[PDB]
């Protein structure tokens, strides 16, 4: 086609999901991380994660408005990569990248996974 | 904006 | 904080949204524009115009799954900018610019509307 | 990936 395109518009996009989410605005599910519970848009979690994709094109699991994660899941991991998820940001530090991956993982975000991967053998 |  | 970003991310989950747009998954309003019907999901919407941000954070408006646009909006000019909102991609000529800017002007658009007056402007 |  002979389209123009706005460079930022992917990236204010999703800095105003981010900001709907911080306020709660038209949140439709709440992840359960063993005691800990996050908000979000079902959307966006299928539009980062395999998992979530696959949990919310289920024709019973797509009305679900609570979902628990595996016990095993670690809530900081989960949490870093929700923000990382809304932001593009991904807060990796020596004493979280093994939880991080571990969530990645699960979670099937394979950018994460790769670069968590290159940091720890970079490490050894 | 630019061509893309 | 000492994140590290991957560049990509905004664009990718902006792909998702669309994939997710043109698969019907998950789309929760659907816009009236004269004769014609776009599904589209609240939370895009809202994180491209002041008009639906300003509609959706209503507390009665938003939990309607049909909004009625003013009879004067061109249903071509709002579908060039609902994929322009799902892409970044705006599809702008001189057969519908006016119809575009008079429609971004509507939905509060700022970005679009300052393109589309530069393109006027060179014309004349 | 970079540092942003
Ligand atoms: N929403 C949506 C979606 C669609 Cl529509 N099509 C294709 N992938 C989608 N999302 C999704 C699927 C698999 C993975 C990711 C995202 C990141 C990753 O590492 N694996
Ligand atoms: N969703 C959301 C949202 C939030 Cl949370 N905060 C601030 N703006 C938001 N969206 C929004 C408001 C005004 C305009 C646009 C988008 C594009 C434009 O030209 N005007
Ligand atoms: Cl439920
Ligand atoms: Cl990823
Ligand atoms: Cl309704
Ligand atoms: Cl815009």
């Amino acid at each position: 086609d002979s389209c123009i395109q706005f460079t930022r518009h992917a990236s204010d996009v999703l800095l105003n999901l981010n900001r709907l989410r911080s306020r709660d605005i038209l949140t439709d599910v709440v992840i359960v991380v063993s005691r800990e519970q996050f908000r979000a848009h079902k959307t966006v979690l299928m539009a980062c994660s395999g998992l979530f994709y696959s949990i919310f094109t289920d024709q019973l699991k797509c009305n679900l408005s609570v979902i628990n994660l595996d016990p095993e899941i670690n809530p900081e991991g989960f949490c870093i990569l929700l923000d990382f998820m809304y932001t593009s940001r991904l807060n990796l530090r020596e004493g979280n990248i093994m939880a991080v991956m571990a969530t990645a993982m699960y979670l099937q975000m394979e950018h994460v996974v790769d670069t968590c991967r290159k940091f720890i053998k970079a490490s050894e | 904006w630019v061509i893309p």
